[PDB]
Formats: structure tokens, C-alpha cells, sequence
């Protein structure tokens, strides 16, 4: 489908002669160009082949004149690689593929299989499991219960304390997990090397009866129920299989299964060789068959329940209604109105079997050169993949699985060989890995520095970057920019989606994926600890058992304005730009003294109506420039805060010591919405901002990073979006951003942060600190998509974060747990800094400076569009070049588009038909733009056509954009624009408006071929200027352009040019030659001689 | 001319802020001495809607024409230094866009090269918005010329994102890298040097546009300095003190704001005005350096104005001050001699 090995030595034309590398390019293309459409792998690598060809010749030839048609071409290949995989639609093998690697299948997963099973009956079912991989969850859980117990009886005298980080148990948990892992595979090594060969399980059998207390019968009884059960639910064996082939992958795989017991990376990578192997669809237990669009096609929807939470709802519904999966907990569906509750029976109970409640669709249109991957927010998830046999995509997974763990491996084998302590060794693990540190792949170390740690400490996630989505993310911009081996380059959406898992096929919102979306992070690390510290021991050991109670102290203004105000040293540096309401809504002083804080970080933009008493609430602001506080009633402003753009509420609380906790401040999400609908209306009469933002703020009060939607600020944000957009207008949806810290932080006397602990007073815990204002981001409403995305943190506040930590590791006076604490926590934030610009998740500027720049981008993309169909359509109906179009004539005549196409050499007009309307709209763009330039210029006169300056900005950004427009037509040039002359096109019906009448009426073909010479040959200048280069004075006479014409008509004195400056202009122009001045002296002479004559 | 737009821009930069309304003009004939043209010094030039003035730079030459509202500012320009072309329009704000050349006849080998310089904005720099550098996709090193102190007013740099086949773009800056800190807003990057250079508090900003939406531009970008080298983005992220660079004053508004305690006029560009100018048929003064509205007795290059408490408008007849009694002109220039205000000859 590229274009030939001709035409391009008519466009990649250099005064350099003909290089052997254009050599190359040129028979690369041709041989590509011939080919047949079989094996699609090799048509593939002829394209992989010529790509880097070109690559070499514009990396050695930067200078070079070719590397602009090449560059073009190679944009080509970009959208011919996606032409190829849409030949093939041959039937997906029949095979759906589930994975359970180590332990035995839950029977929820088999419940979740069986619908599968059921439904698709046409597919056979591969549950994919090892022969002697069955008790490795065992020998998890019993490392880390046995390290949990010595990490708390190693810390007990420390675990007591209210405010103790966790981060340190944590840290002592996983040298206790290390420590462990060394040891069984020193076993593993030791009782490898035997005669014959003991299976993995009777390795693991030894250690766990000989350290870890257990019971040879019971785990042969495990390992057999185990395997019944499998083998019942449609189990395929691994071992027992050709599956494991190469010995990379086999050590690879093993890595995770024994080494780490990462049955997560075990199943990403044994799911890519079952998929290379055999053919069909690998699928995660947790997704569930998709339902048919229609069966739900009527609207119910409320509009006040996130999209995604919609899906939970039908799919909630149809496991409630009709019980298909055991114990589907409705704890979503079951909260709604009873009318939809009994519009959802209908609808369920007025359907046929469960062959038709669930979609099924064996129209699985796959290439062998894809592979399809499912999609979470707005990026890829392996928990759903589609490839044929031997896929040579999925064949990129596994290269770039291998390259990632060749990698992981050469730089952490030299560090887990020497016998080291957990610390020690992870010291020289990351020594290692930023030594051979690369500007293409920091990143990617950066991700996979923790990898010893994951699935043991908090916001440890390797996988994801080795074997998880990010190497599909790899292979994928592999595989459309033909590249190799790419580590971190990433992929836009745009061209992301046709790799898609078809949307009817998967139901993504499924409660089992909803569930094992909650990630390990900081806020589910307190409450693992919290269960930890619950079990062993007893005792709340919470950070609300501390003195939590219920009093009614109201403001001290004097300790505000004489210890709060005089103290403060946190500087804002921002836009000051709103109005804080701090409404504290619970009156223990531990709430009480971070309201006193907050309020004495900017005490006169902000106001208190502390909330601890129910009917006294009251305005607690700052005197106008004075020492005083002033008092006005319930949610009243100075009236000075009248122009402010932002409300910053802050409510402070306790929330729940719950993960993803229900109620803040003892009030729940709805209990809330309706104060802050008080709060509101009571505001209306006062401030009417721009951007609402509300930033609760209290314990167990985190901005968890996943399931926005059933999280406290989301709910809350949720909830709250009629009553912001009506109360208060000019306040559109995605301007509310809700976060939610965890610790009211403050600057002391020495620069050093404290935060306001629920035991009292300030403690300087440093890596709490930066834990905490690391992970907070606001949770915002998205209109254009109706989900709730995060807003992108402070990436300055993140790296400000990450060089205190730098120059905290430099001091000495640390502890060694700290440092890696702190070595960690700055890992995982130049992560998320990293984080923000591999995901596309940052947004553009968006005002008048950028827009013009987008803008322009836009109309360049839509120019190379239109140059590409035009294209298209002078390569059919013969007409290639030498036809310039004629966009000013597009006749519609009933949905069949009739254009016009004019020869260079005689005035030959053929009206060729085209079914795309694309052509009628750019040509009514190109009429309008045209017309704007003509209105700027009210007259030409000899054809020097007079520019009207307006000196309105209206009138000036207009004209501007279409001069813009019409030069970028004018002077383009592209590959196609040889075979095209679009450019030639626009110029001859920009000079046919101007200089004469419009293109729709020069059907006349003997002056039209003057008129396209005239038009090719001289260059019209449409760009705003007085003066176009021309060193001369410029006289513009209310509106009229003129010095440049009167200029020319004093120097060449044009007659012509004197006539219609007279007649449209009004122009005289005094000649003050010597020889005019002779000529009408002697006029005037010859005249008074004759007529005093009387004859 | 070459010599005359030099000392018109010397006599630009050296006013007081009066440099963009229409009797400005009057003030650089008076200094010029136009009125030697006809023989007598009484003579009133009037400064009309649509009056131009063209100056000649040594690379170019800058267009400035006057307004409805009789303020002049910069109409077009353009000025080429044999590798990068810089034009400025008024539709699209008063953007200086720089470019690299695009050489006809593309036959020849095409320059990488693209630099910019603070030189040609010496005295215009009052009436540019922003710099917007716009890399093509043949551009592989760009030169930041910041080794320029004699200018008053540092346009933001935009450096748009290039769509090139280069693996890296080479951002090299003459000037130091210990001046410079770094912050982020939205997906574009910014450099920020701040200096003391003859008591001049010199702040210049260089963004790049869109440059942190993907992996193929952050790390496509590669910064020189002239100590430190090859320095990527991650690298300054890293290594360079991070500020905030979000700011009230940056938004796009059309007309008086009132931010803080302090009044600015943001113009038809959304940007802010800057100097003595006329607004609504009448005449405020912004200060040269904050850029908001001063109200009380202003000194404009030794000439005596008052502007009103209230409303910041110049007053321009007879006028009560503190009780006393002063007079200005239709210009709101004070006036000293015998005036008739409406009690008498005072
Ligand atoms: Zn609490």
C-alpha cells in the first residue's frame, strides 16, 4: 500500500548525489511494493527492515535534504503498519486461557470460569496450573507470618507507641522476608543438584515441616485437592506441556514462582507463552462475559452514578436477580431507588437463558501480528488478551519480558550472589542499577529498584514495568513504530485503540477486579499493620484512641494572633486567589490546634466556622490589615474576599479507621454532601467563585490512586456537583477537585517539618511528612469523559520533596532504617514524576497563547489528512498531478460528491465522483478563509489589491488566521504533494478570487489556463503588513493601505495604476518631474497663442 | 533608518513608561526636533488613528501602528540573523515567532541550527507578549543567546514541541546553570534564571511546550549549558531547584482585574499593559516594573501627572489636591504659568 520506488527520486531531490544508504531505502521499498499478502510475519519484516533503513540514513544524514520525504514516508509506513493485521480475520483459536499459578483455584474463580464455560461453549476451556507448583501460597504466607511475628516482637516496645511509622516495621518485616527467601533457595540449590530430580512442591514440602512447623500429610492432601480440582475445572498442566521451551523463560518464570513468590509476574509471563504456544484468549478469573448492548438499551441511567459504577449496577443486578455467582455481594445495587431496582427485574426476568443475558462473540477478528489487551484508565491491562498461534506481537511480549528481566537480572544477580543482609544488598542492587543508569531508561530503574520488595512493602510495583502492562505498552509502540527492544517510549491513545479488546466481549467492572484493584500502598499498608498489630498482642493501638473527645472550646483569638500568626513559617508562593473556609468539624484539640495551624498559614485569606458547637458557627477572620479577629455569622466573608476565584474548604476531622473509610468526622459521605449544600447556600449570598475546591483533611483520610469511585473524596465529589453548578454559578464540573491529607504539617523555627500527631504537640516525623505530601492528588469531575480522574500533583512540590529527602540522606544523623525509608519513598516519587509523562496524564496550557499554537497544529493535521484522501483520489480514476483541483466548485447531488479537477495545460475540467464529504467541508473552509482575505482588501487597483487595515483586534486575529491558512496551503510541501499540487491548487484559487472573479464562474478554459500560469508564477503576499519589506514612508488614510501604491506610481507611473487610484480610491498624485512641468508650459503657451487669436 | 530607529529605541527605553500612547509620538518629535522641518516651534503634530511608524533594524525592521484608542504598539516585524527568521503579528497577541529558515531551492542541504538572542528586542521589548520558538522538524540545536542585560522587559521563551526525525534536540543556552531553577505547569517545562546584574533583578523564563506529554519528548529535549553539558530533562528535574511558577497574572483576561489589592488592564492580547496608556477615553498610568495602576502624582520622565484615587484616571483641567489647586492639560502633563480654572486667572 506504500507508495512505489518511483515518484520519490522526484522528491527526495539533493544536490548530494544518490547514497548507498538511499540505494538501500529505494530497494527496500521496492521489494516491499512487490510482495504478496501471505505470511504477514515476513510482510511485516520487509516493513521492519525498510524502516530502519531509512533510520540509518537520516541518523547519518542529518543534514540532509531526502530526510525530509523519507521523514514523511516514514509517517507512511506508520499508517500502513496499521493497514496490515487488518487483512487477516481468520477465527481465534477456540481456546479461552485462565492461569492459576501456585496454590488451588478459588472457587470464586471457578464460579467466574463457569460463566465463561457456559456461555462460550463453542471454546474450550485452559485453566493453566503446575504439577509441582502448589504450595508456594503456603510458603508465602508462612515467611511472612513468621517475619511478621518476629518484626513485632522485635519493635514491641516501639509498635505501642500511637504515632509509630509503619514504614519501619515494614522494613524489618522484609529483611525477615529476605532473610527467608535466601534460605529456601540455598535449600532449593541444595537439594536440586540430587539424584533424579525432586519436585518443586517436595522442596518446599521439607522446609516448611523442617522450619515452619507443618505436616507432610496435609500438604499432600492440599496438593491433591489441588489438583483434582483443577483438573475438574478444565486444568491444563504446564510441566506436563510444551510450554516452557526456552531456558530463559524457564528461569524467568521461576524467578517469580520460587525465588520471590510473585505468582502475579509467573502468571503475565506464563500467560504470553500459552499464548504463543497454543492460540484463543487468556483471560483473568476476575473479568466476566460481556453482556449484549441492546438487552440494557434503555436509559436508565441516573446520572448521578459514575459510568463505572453503572456497569457494577447491571452487572450486580444480574447476579442478584438471577443468582448466577455464589455470594455476590450487593453492596452497590442495593442502595438505589426501588423504580429502577424494579425496572432492572423487568428487564432481567423478560429475556431467554443465560446464553442471551451474557454476550458471546465468535467474531474474533485477529491477524497473527496482534494481539488485543484490555483497557483501565485509558491505558493498557493484560487482563484479557486475543493472538493466534505463535503470534509474532505476542512474540514482541516475550522479547521485551526477556530484555526487561536480562536487565533486572544482570544488575541484581552480582548483588543477591554475595551473602548480604536485606539492606546491604538492596544498597548495592540500586548502586548498581543507577550506575547503569541511561536517559532512556531511568524509569525503568526506577520502577524496578524495588523489586526484592513487591507484594511485601507499600508502593512496591515492579511487575507492572517487567512483565505487567508496561511490557505490552512496549511491544505495542514496538510494534507500530516497528521499533525493538523499547523500554519506556509509550504509545498515544489515538493510536492505542485498535488493539482493543472488543468492549461487547468484557465485562472490566467486575466486583472481583474491583476487588484486586485496591493497590498495596501507603493507605492499605496502615491498615495491614493495624491488623498485624491487632493480632499480636491487643488493643486498638489507633491514632484516635488517644484522648479523642468530644469538647467545645471556642477560638482563643489571643493564642491565634500572639503564638499561630507570629510563628508561622510556611510561605505559600502561589496565587493567594481564594477564600478558606476551615471548617473544623470536631472539637478535640487535635483538630482544634491543626484548624489554629492551617488558619495561621495565610490567617487573612481564610476564615473559621469551627463546627464543634451546632448553633454558634461563626466567621472567625482576620481584622481588614489589623490585629483582630472579626466574627460574622455562619459562613460570612469579610466582604473584602469578594473578587476571590477559589473557596478552599478544609474540613477537619477523623475519619473511620477503616481502609476505603465510610464516614469523616462521624458524618458519611451523604450527611456530608448535605453540609456542604448548607454551606453553599449559605455562601451564595456572599462569594460567587470560579473553582470550588474542598480538601478534607484528617486520619485514615488518604488519596488512594485506585477505585476513585468507591473512595470518601470521590463519593463526596460525586455527590456534590448539582448543588456547586447551581448554588454557585460560573462554576463548571471539572473545576471541583477534592483532596485528602493525612497530617496537618508545619514549619518550626528551623526549617524543619513537623506534623500535628493524634497523641499531641508537633512530631518530626520526616518520612511521614513526605509520604503524606507525596501521596495527595484531587480528585476532579471530567466532563468530556464522566469519570473521576486525579489531578497531576505538584511536579516542582514532588521534586522539592524528593531533594529534601537528597539532602536529608546526606546528613549523617539518620538512621540506617530511615535512610532506606527515605531512599524508597524518593524512589517512588521520582516514579510518579515519571509517572506523569509516560501515562499522557499532564494537560496542555489551554489558553490564548497555546490555543493559537494548537490550533494551528490541528489545521496542519487536517491539511496532511485532506492532502492524503486527495491523494487517494488522484491515484484511482487515473488523474495523478498536472488535474489541479478546483475546491471552490463541490457539488453534493444526492450523497454522491461531484469535484472538478483542472488541467495545467488547457483548461480541461473533469468531474470526477467521490463518496467522502471530507472534500466539501475543507473546500467550504478554504471559501471562508478566502473570503476573509478578501474582505481585508475593500479594492484593488491595477492589480496591487490595497490592503483595508482594521485596527480592531477582531478584525485582525481573523485576517491573521486566514493569511496563516492560506500561506500554509500556499508553500506546502510534502510526498504527496508531487503527485497532488494542493498547494498549486489553493495559490491559483486565492489569486482567482482576488485578481478577478471567483473560481465558481471561470469556466471559461482559454483565459483560465492564463490565470493558472499567471497564479503559479508570481507569490501573493496575504500576511499582515504594511509595509512588505520596502524601506518607504507608509500613508494610511483612514483604513487604505496606500504608500506602497503611491510609491510605484511616482516611480514607474503606470497610467493604469493612475486611473483607479483616481476612480476607486479618490487619489491624486502631484508628478513634480521637470519634463511633465515642461510639457504643460508649453500646453499652456501653445494655448493662450491660439485662443487670444480671432480669426 | 538604521541610526534614527536606534535612537528612537534608546529614547523609548529611556521613558518613564510613556511609550505606547499616541502623544508619545509628539514627545519623540519634540525630541527629534520635527518641527525644524517646517521653521517654527509651535507647531502641533497630531498623532491620528491610523499613524504608522516603521523602523529598520540592523536584521529586520518593526511596524507599529496606533490604535482606535490612540495608543500605538507594534503592528508587524520581522528580522532574519541568516538562520532563524523572528516575525511578530498583532492577531495572534504580540508573539515574536521564531523559526529557522526555510531555504528555497531544497536541493541544498538543510541547517539544523535555529538561534534566538535578545538584541533585536532591545526597546520593543515592552510591546512583546511572549517568544515563541517553533522548531521544524529538520531543527536539532537550538541557542538561547541569554547573555543580554541592556533590555528592561524578558518575553517568556515558548519553545514548541518539534515533531522531528532527530533522536535528540540540543536547547543550548549561553549562561550558567546554577542561575537556573526549573517548575512544571501543566505538560510544559520551564527554566527560570534569575539574576543581579548592575542592580538589575533579571528574570528570564524559558518554556517548552508539551514537552512532558510524552517519554518521546522528555527525553528528546537535551540542555547545554555553559559550564554543564548534555544535561537532560530528567537530569534538571533532578539536580536544579524546582519553584512555582503558577501566578494570578499569567490568566487571560480582556480588561481590569483586581488582583491582590493592585489593578491591572490586561489589552485585546490578553496580556498586561505596561506604562502611561489610554484606555476608555482616558488616560492610566502602569507601572513600568509591577505593571498595575498607581494612583496619586507620578513623575513620567520629569513631566508632573495626577490620577485620580478613585477611578485612576489622569486628570486633564483644572484640579483639588489636598485643597490646592493645580492645572493639566489635555495630555494630563502638570502645567506651570497664568491658567483659567473656574474661579479665575490662577
Ligand atoms: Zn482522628
Amino acid at each position: 500500500s506504500l507508495i512505489s520506488k518511483e515518484e520519490l527520486i522526484k522528491l527526495a531531490y539533493s544536490i548530494r548525489p544518490r547514497e548507498n544508504e538511499y540505494k538501500t531505502i529505494l530497494t527496500n521499498l521496492d521489494e516491499y511494493n512487490k510482495l504478496t499478502t501471505n505470511n504477514n510475519e515476513n510482510k511485516y519484516l520487509q516493513l521492519k527492515k525498510l524502516n530502519e533503513s531509512i533510520d540509518v540514513f537520516m541518523n547519518k544524514y542529518k543534514n540532509s535534504s531526502r530526510n525530509r520525504a523519507l521523514s514523511n514516508l516514514k509517517k507512511d509506513i506508520l499508517k500502513e503498519v496499521i493497514l496490515i493485521k487488518n487483512s487477516n480475520t481468520s477465527p481465534v483459536e477456540k481456546n479461552l486461557h485462565f492461569v492459576w499459578i501456585g496454590g488451588e483455584v478459588s472457587d470464586i474463580a471457578l464460579e467466574y470460569i463457569k460463566q465463561w464455560a457456559d456461555i462460550n461453549a463453542e471454546y474450550n476451556i485452559k485453566l493453566w496450573y503446575d504439577s509441582e507448583a502448589f504450595l508456594v501460597n503456603t510458603l508465602k504466607k508462612a515467611i511472612v507470618e513468621s517475619s511478621t511475628t518476629e518484626a513485632l516482637q522485635l519493635l514491641e516496645e516501639e509498635i505501642q507507641n500511637p504515632q509509630f511509622d509503619n514504614m519501619k516495621f515494614y522494613k524489618k518485616r522484609m529483611e525477615f522476608i529476605y532473610d527467608r527467601q535466601k534460605r529456601f533457595i540455598n535449600y532449593y540449590k541444595s537439594q536440586i543438584n540430587k539424584p533424579t530430580v525432586p519436585t518443586i512442591d517436595d522442596i518446599i514440602k521439607s522446609h516448611l515441616v523442617s522450619e515452619y512447623n507443618r505436616d507432610e500429610t496435609l500438604l499432600e492432601s492440599y496438593r491433591t485437592n489441588s489438583l483434582r480440582k483443577i483438573n475438574s475445572n478444565h486444568g491444563i498442566d504446564i510441566r506436563a506441556n510444551s510450554l516452557f521451551t526456552e531456558q530463559e523463560l524457564l528461569n524467568i518464570y521461576s524467578q517469580e514462582l520460587l525465588n520471590r513468590g510473585n505468582l502475579a509476574a509467573a502468571s503475565d509471563i506464563v500467560r504470553l507463552l500459552a499464548l504463543k504456544n497454543f492460540g484463543g484468549v487468556y483471560l483473568d478469573v476476575d473479568m466476566l462475559p460481556g453482556i449484549h448492548s441492546d438487552l440494557f438499551k434503555t436509559i436508565p441511567r441516573p446520572s448521578s452514578i459514575g459510568l463505572d459504577r453503572w456497569e457494577m449496577i447491571k452487572l450486580e443486578a444480574i447476579m442478584k436477580y438471577k443468582k448466577y455467582i455464589n455470594n455476590y455481594t450487593s453492596e452497590n445495587f442495593d442502595k438505589l431507588d426501588q423504580q429502577l431496582k424494579d425496572n432492572f427485574k423487568l428487564i432481567i426476568e423478560s429475556k431467554s437463558e443465560k446464553s442471551e443475558i451474557f454476550s458471546k462473540l465468535e467474531n474474533l477478528n485477529v491477524s497473527d501480528l496482534e494481539i488485543k489487551i484490555a483497557f483501565a484508565l485509558g491505558s493498557v491491562i493484560n487482563q484479557a488478551l486475543i493472538s493466534k498461534q505463535g503470534s509474532y506481537l505476542t512474540n514482541l511480549v516475550i522479547e521485551q519480558v526477556k530484555n526487561r528481566y536480562q536487565f533486572l537480572n544482570q544488575h541484581l544477580n552480582p548483588a543477591i550472589e554475595s551473602d548480604n543482609n536485606f539492606t546491604d544488598t538492596t544498597k548495592i542492587f540500586h548502586d548498581s542499577l543507577f550506575n547503569s543508569a541511561t536517559a532512556e531508561n531511568s524509569m525503568f530503574l526506577t520502577k524496578i529498584a524495588p523489586y526484592l520488595q513487591v507484594g511485601f512493602m507499600p508502593e512496591a510495583r515492579s511487575t507492572i514495568s517487567l512483565s505487567g502492562p508496561g511490557a505490552y505498552a512496549s511491544a505495542y509502540y514496538d510494534f507500530i513504530n516497528l521499533q525493538e527492544n523499547t523500554i519506556e517510549k509509550t504509545l498515544k491513545a489515538s493510536d492505542l485503540i485498535e488493539f482493543k479488546f472488543p468492549e461487547n466481549n468484557l465485562s472490566q467492572l467486575t466486583e472481583q477486579e474491583i476487588n484486586s484493584l485496591w493497590s498495596f500502598d501507603q493507605a492499605s499498608a496502615k491498615y495491614q499493620f493495624e491488623k498485624y498489630v491487632r493480632d499480636y498482642t491487643g488493643g486498638s493501638l489507633s491514632e484516635d484512641n488517644g484522648v479523642d473527645f468530644n469538647k467545645n472550646t471556642a477560638l482563643d483569638k489571643n493564642y491565634l494572633l500572639n503564638n499561630k500568626i507570629p510563628s508561622n513559617n510556611v510561605e505559600e508562593a502561589g496565587s493567594k486567589n481564594y477564600v478558606h473556609y476551615i471548617i473544623q468539624l470536631q472539637g478535640d484539640d487535635i483538630s482544634y490546634e491543626a484548624t489554629c495551624n492551617l488558619f495561621s498559614k495565610n490567617p487573612k485569606n481564610s476564615i473559621i466556622i469551627q463546627r464543634n458547637m451546632n448553633e454558634s458557627a461563626k466567621s472567625y477572620f482576620l481584622s481588614d490589615d489589623g490585629e483582630s479577629i472579626l466574627e460574622l455569622n455562619k459562613y460570612r466573608i469579610p466582604e473584602r474576599l469578594k473578587n476571590k476565584e477559589k473557596v478552599k474548604v478544609t474540613f477537619i476531622g477523623h475519619g473511620k479507621d477503616e481502609f476505603n473509610t465510610s464516614e469523616f468526622a462521624r458524618l458519611s459521605v451523604d450527611s456530608l454532601s448535605n453540609e456542604i449544600s448548607s454551606f453553599l447556600d449559605t455562601i451564595k449570598l456572599d462569594i460567587s467563585p470560579k473553582n470550588v475546591e474542598v480538601n478534607l483533611l484528617g486520619c485514615n483520610m488518604f488519596s488512594y490512586d485506585f477505585n476513585v469511585e468507591e473512595t470518601y473524596p470521590g463519593k463526596l465529589l460525586l455527590s456534590i456537583m448539582d448543588k456547586i453548578t447551581s448554588t454557585l454559578p460560573d462554576v463548571n464540573k471539572d473545576s471541583i477537585t477534592i483532596g485528602a491529607n493525612q497530617y496537618e504539617v508545619r514549619i518550626n523555627s528551623e526549617g524543619r517539618k513537623e506534623l500535628l500527631a493524634h497523641s499531641g504537640k508537633w512530631i518530626n516525623k520526616e518520612e511521614a511528612i513526605m509520604s503524606d505530601l507525596s501521596s495527595k492528588e484531587y480528585i476532579f469531575f471530567d466532563s468530556i469523559d464522566n469519570k473521576l480522574k486525579a489531578k497531576s500533583k505538584n511536579i516542582p512540590g514532588l521534586a522539592s520533596i524528593s531533594e529534601d529527602i537528597k539532602t536529608l540522606l546526606l546528613d549523617a544523623s539518620v538512621s540506617p532504617d530511615t535512610k532506606f525509608i527515605l531512599n524508597n519513598l524518593k524512589l517512588n516519587i521520582e516514579s510518579s514524576i515519571g509517572d506523569y509523562i509516560y501515562y499522557e496524564k499532564l494537560e496542555p496550557v489551554k489558553n490564548i497563547i497555546h490555543n493559537s499554537i494548537d490550533d494551528l497544529i490541528d489545521e496542519f493535521n487536517l491539511l496532511e489528512n485532506v492532502s492524503d484522501e486527495l491523494y487517494e483520489l488522484k491515484k484511482l480514476n487515473n488523474l495523478d498531478e498536472k488535474y489541479l483541483i478546483s475546491f471552490e466548485d463541490i457539488s453534493k447531488n444526492n450523497s454522491t460528491y461531484s469535484v472538478r479537477f483542472i488541467n495545467k495545460s488547457n483548461g480541461e475540467s473533469v468531474y470526477v465522483e467521490t463518496e467522502k464529504e471530507i472534500f466539501s467541508k475543507y473546500s467550504e473552509h478554504i471559501t471562508k478563509e478566502i473570503s476573509t482575505i478578501k474582505n481585508s482588501i475593500i479594492t484593488d487597483v491595477n492589480g496591487n489589491l490595497l490592503d483595508n487595515i482594521q485596527l480592531d483586534h477582531t478584525s485582525q486575529v481573523n485576517t491573521l488566521n486566514a493569511a496563516f491558512f492560506i500561506q500554509s496551503l500556499i508553500d506546502y510541501s510534502s510526498n504527496k504533494d508531487v503527485l497532488n499540487d494542493l498547494s498549486t491548487s489553493v495559490k491559483v484559487q486565492l489569486y482567482a478570487q482576488l485578481f478577478s472573479t471567483g473560481l465558481n464562474t471561470i469556466y471559461d478554459s482559454i483565459q483560465l489556463v492564463n490565470l493558472i500560469s499567471n497564479a503559479v508564477n508570481d507569490t501573493i503576499n496575504v500576511l499582515p503588513t504594511i509595509t512588505e519589506g520596502i524601506p518607504i514612508v507608509s500613508t494610511i488614510l483612514d483604513g487604505i493601505n496606500l504608500g506602497a501604491a503611491i510609491k510605484e506610481l511616482l516611480d514607474e507611473h503606470d497610467p493604469l495604476l493612475k486611473k483607479e487610484l483616481e476612480a476607486k480610491v479618490g487619489v491624486l498624485a502631484i508628478n513634480m518631474s521637470l519634463s511633465i512641468a515642461a510639457t504643460v508650459a508649453s500646453i499652456v503657451g501653445i494655448g493662450a497663442e491660439v485662443t487670444i487669436f480671432l480669426l | 533608518n538604521e541610526s534614527v530607529y536606534s535612537s528612537y529605541l534608546d529614547f523609548v527605553k529611556n521613558s518613564d513608561g510613556h511609550h505606547n500612547t499616541s502623544n508619545f509620538m509628539n514627545l519623540f518629535l519634540n525630541n527629534i526636533s520635527f518641527w525644524k522641518l517646517f521653521g517654527f516651534e509651535n507647531i502641533n503634530f497630531v498623532i491620528d488613528k491610523y499613524f504608522t511608524l516603521v523602523g529598520k533594524t540592523n536584521l529586520g525592521y518593526v511596524e507599529f501602528i496606533c490604535d482606535n484608542n490612540k495608543n500605538i504598539d507594534i503592528y508587524f516585524g520581522e528580522w532574519k540573523t541568516s538562520s532563524s527568521k523572528s516575525t511578530i503579528f498583532s492577531g495572534n497577541g504580540r508573539n515574536v515567532v521564531v523559526e529557522p529558515i526555510y531555504n528555497p531551492d531544497t536541493g541544498e542541504d538543510i541547517s539544523t541550527s535555529l538561534d534566538f538572542s535578545y538584541e533585536p528586542l532591545y526597546g520593543i521589548d515592552r510591546y512583546i507578549n511572549k517568544v515563541l520558538i517553533a522548531p521544524d522538524l529538520y531543527t536539532s540545536l537550538i541557542n538561547i543567546n541569554t547573555n543580554y542585560y541592556s533590555n528592561e522587559y524578558y518575553p517568556e521563551i515558548i519553545v514548541l514541541n518539534p515533531n522531528t526525525f532527530h533522536k535528540k534536540v540540543n536547547i543550548n543556552l549561553d549562561s550558567s546553570s546554577f542561575e537556573y531553577k526549573w517548575s512544571t505547569e501543566g505538560s510544559d517545562f520551564i527554566l527560570v534564571r534569575y539574576l543581579e546584574e548592575s542592580n538589575k533583578k533579571i528574570l528570564q523564563k524559558i518554556r517548552i511546550k508539551g514537552i512532558l506529554s510524552n517519554t518521546q519528548s522528555f527525553n528528546k529535549m537535551s540542555i547545554d549549558f555553559k559550564d554543564i553539558k548534555k544535561l537532560s530533562l530528567g537530569y534538571i528535574m533532578s539536580n536544579f531547584k524546582s519553584f512555582n511558577s503558577e501566578n494570578e497574572l499569567d490568566r487571560d483576561h480582556l480588561g481590569f482585574k483586581i488582583i491582590d489589592n493592585k489593578t491591572y488592564y490586561y489589552d485585546e492580547d490578553s496580556k498586561l499593559v505596561k506604562g502611561l496608556i489610554n484606555i476608555n477615553n482616558s488616560l492610566f498610568y502602569f507601572d513600568p516594573i509591577e505593571s498595575n495602576l498607581v494612583t496619586g502624582w507620578q513623575t513620567i520622565n520629569g513631566k508632573k501627572y495626577y490620577f485620580d484615587i478613585n477611578t485612576g484616571a489622569a486628570s486633564t483641567s483644572y484640579k483639588i489636591i489636598n485643597g490646592k489647586h493645580f492645572y493639566f492639560n489635555n495630555n494630563g502633563v502638570m502645567q506651570l504659568g497664568v491658567f483659567k480654572g473656574p474661579d479665575g486667572f490662577e
